[PDB]
């Protein structure tokens, strides 16, 4: 029998990352040729990240430690296309010096007040490793790659004697046909949520914080009369970043009515509760919640295994 | 109504800090 899996959830919730992970686990994974191909992509993402932090330093008015580093920035924008083919030791030197600066790190520590991708620090901390001329990207490096998507992402595989077709939709209604067929005859829906976005500052183009957006979307999905026969699976992803953040920034930011303590456990419980509470068919429809970290291949392997077993058990009735 | 919600909340994917596929 065939299984149609549909990944939904806001941007930056780990869907593409989940897909890549699937390619690693149940398929052969990424070969050395492909790994070689993604090099330029890695360099690019690294650069775009550090640049983004730099431009972000402006709007917040954040002064450097030692002023000299300023010159590097000027040089940076010129060398920004120098990696479009291999990183110059001069360029890698620039990035190193910049990432070493304390003010830049203060901005990075204040990354909630703007928009910084979550694959930044990964690439920036492992700079020395990738700035070598003979560098070949690891599978984990490829996992953290950020690729602009234009169409519908699809991947298929065989596992536990079952045929899985998994769809990531994205946003392009440039394709208005097949796009919709991705919502047709779905076995189960996997809604992804970035927990770490609880403390994000309200952008000027938002009417409600990102978490409440994810909530509204979920509300619209669960209680949609078209998925009555569809199993709903919730991935509260980015649990690691959540755990790190929750020590310092309170949940009251996201939910002002929250009375509990700021322990990871109790907080996460409150979030999960908040999402699950939106199901206006609690009797008929149950929701399958998991706390994931899509960058941890092992974790994803286990979670997906368990989900699969759930589906099989549902198939025997 | 569902679809306009879908798009009203999705596409904010940070297309900068993101490069073109190989
Ligand atoms: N540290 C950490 N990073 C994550 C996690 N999940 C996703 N990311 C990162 O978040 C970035 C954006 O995720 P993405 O795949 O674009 O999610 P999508 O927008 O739904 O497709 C990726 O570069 C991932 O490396 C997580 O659990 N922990």
């Amino acid at each position: 029998k065939e299984v149609k899996l549909l990944l939904l959830g806001a941007g930056e919730s780990g869907k593409s990352t989940i897909v890549k992970q699937m390619k690693i686990i149940h398929e052969d994974g990424y070969s050395e040729d492909e790994c070689k191909q993604y090099k330029v992509v890695v360099y690019s993402n690294t650069i775009q990240s550090i640049i983004a932090i730099i431009r972000a330093m402006g709007r917040l008015k954040i002064d450097f430690g030692e002023a000299a580093r300023a010159d590097d920035a000027r040089q940076l924008f010129v060398l920004a296309g120098s990696a479009e083919e291999v990183m110059t030791p001069e360029l890698a030197g620039v990035i190193k010096r910049l990432w070493r600066d304390g003010g830049v790190q203060a901005c990075f520590s204040r990354s909630r007040e703007y928009q910084l991708n979550d694959s930044a620090s990964y690439y920036l901390n492992d700079l020395d490793r990738i700035s070598q001329s003979n560098y070949i990207p690891t599978q984990q490096d490829v996992l953290r790659t950020r690729v602009k998507t234009t169409g519908i992402v699809e991947t298929h595989f065989t596992f536990k004697d079952l045929y899985f077709k998994m769809f990531d939709v994205g946003g392009q209604r440039s394709e208005r046909k097949k796009w919709i067929h991705c919502f047709e005859g779905v076995t189960a829906i996997i809604f992804c949520v970035a927990l770490s976005d609880y403390d994000l500052v309200l952008a000027e183009d938002e009417e409600m914080n990102r978490m409440h957006e994810s909530m509204k979307l979920f509300d619209s999905i669960c209680n949609n009369k078209w998925f009555t026969e569809t199993s709903i699976i919730l991935f509260l992803n980015k649990k690691d970043l959540f755990e790190e953040k929750i020590k310092r920034s309170p949940l009251t930011i996201c939910y002002p009515e929250y009375t509990g303590s700021n322990t990871y456990e109790e907080a996460a419980a409150y979030i999960q509760c908040q999402f699950e509470d939106l199901n206006r068919r609690k009797d008929t429809k149950e929701i399958y919640t998991h706390f994931t970290c899509a960058t941890d291949t092992k974790n994803v392997q286990f979670v997906f295994d368990a989900v699969t077993d759930v589906i099989i058990k549902n198939n025997l009735k | 109504d569902f679809f306009d919600i879908l798009v009203k909340c999705q596409g904010s994917r940070l297309d900068d800090q993101r490069c073109a596929p190989p």
